[PDB]
């Protein structure tokens, strides 16, 4: 981003921006059941045979799984700035930031949507049915069916995302003013390059089942967990996963 | 009789003493006995399977 | 169900479908009381026949 | 993969309708701090056990 | 981990004293020495060829 529009004394300084070029691989993912070619024509009740469809749905199931892994390792895995995707010496130009049950919280109304994924190749469908391959004829009459993936999600934003909470609701000064809003504080204070806002509006929290009662409790009800109050009630709309743990 | 030894090229997945190796060609295909420890014995045929008989 | 997507690892774990098969049976659960026909015929308040 | 559970049905005996009716039917539990069960679950009471 | 193994009894051209012959050495599908040399002793195989995960 450029710099900040400084004061005109007497010449003008030319500055420079820099450049965070981020790298990410690809990782292949596949699912198979070898299957009796007799037996699937040996059925009455329509049954054995939807098992290799199914493959279908097992694909379609996949991208939330390696996105949600991807999410997990989040704290493990690295982002472009070279440390962790939540870490608390997040490296900034002139000093260092810090970000750091399973918790998280991002936005989603910004140009960019944390935890990117990456369809790089649709859901083909890949068979095994009958003089197409060896394993029927120079071999059993079994038959594999299996559903192809070339996808992978992506660390895109290190510097707006936060975890690692003691996620609580109770006393409105301690637990939830401390942890949750303090949360709320810290990611709308990012500043980036030159000191200017990142202009972040957390409005996404996702946690796993464990934690759902608990995140409506501090984003719904008016009082927080003892009748004093709920600062957090309509600020950020929490959707249950239970993907990740 | 072993209507199918499942081992030729292929070999399956031993979980054993809390290590799950891959070897000895314990491949097997019927409903004699331990049926549901054989999802765990074929858990794992990686390689191409040759089906022949043992006549057991 | 079929099989989570693990990874590549260059070759294919090949799985196989799981039958789950349940079986369970049907009773009998019969019951009832003895009356005599003298006793429901004969019986003025009528109480004795809503069987 | 889960399995993608939606309890929303609670059987209790009648002894526990009373309790079940406050975890889900009232917005405090038992001391005025909050009930985060409320319109939750739909509890059916019944008689025919215990 | 290392991807790239060759477990079946496979053939590949690993040359010893003026000759190449049937041998199975490195059998990677990864280098970072002796490439020059792994080039003529990783001809790929003339025989069937199964990977697995050494993880070495």
């Amino acid at each position: 981003q450029f710099p900040k529009l400084r004061e005109w004394i007497g010449q003008r300084v030319i500055k420079d921006m820099a450049a965070q070029g981020y790298q990410i691989t690809n990782k292949l993912f596949e699912s198979t059941v070898g299957v009796k070619r007799t037996d699937i024509e040996d059925d009455n009740l329509g049954v054995y045979g939807p098992l290799m469809q199914e493959m279908g749905r097992a694909a379609g199931a996949h991208p939330d799984e390696l996105v949600f892994a991807l999410l997990k390792a989040g704290n493990a895995n690295l982002c472009y700035d070279g440390q962790n995707f939540f870490d608390t010496d997040h490296p900034v130009y002139p000093n260092v930031d810090g970000t750091g049950f399973a918790p998280a919280a991002d936005p989603g109304a910004a140009w960019y949507l944390l935890d990117t994924s990456r369809s790089l190749k649709p859901l083909i469908y890949q068979e095994r049915m009958k003089p197409s391959f060896t394993s029927m004829t120079k071999e059993d009459d079994e038959q594999v069916f299996m559903a192809d993936e070339y996808r992978y999600g992506v660390r895109s934003r290190c510097n707006v995302g936060f975890g690692f909470w003691q996620l609580a609701a109770m006393s409105t000064e301690e637990l939830n003013q401390v942890n949750f809003e303090k949360v709320y504080d810290a990611m709308r204070n990012q500043k980036a390059d030159g000191g200017r806002p990142l202009d972040i509006r957390p409005n996404l929290l996702v946690v796993p089942t464990t934690l759902r009662s608990k995140a409506k409790e501090v984003v719904g009800v008016q009082r927080l967990a003892n009748g004093a109050d709920n600062p957090n009630f309509e600020l950020v709309q929490v959707l249950d996963t239970a993907w990740l743990n | 009789e072993v209507e199918g030894v499942f081992v030729r090229a292929t070999v399956e997945r031993r979980c054993r003493a809390g290590f799950c190796f891959d070897k000895e060609g314990q491949g097997f295909a019927d409903g004699v006995l331990s049926d549901e420890q054989l999802e765990a014995l074929e858990s794992d045929p990686l390689l191409k399977v040759e089906r022949c008989t043992f006549s057991g």
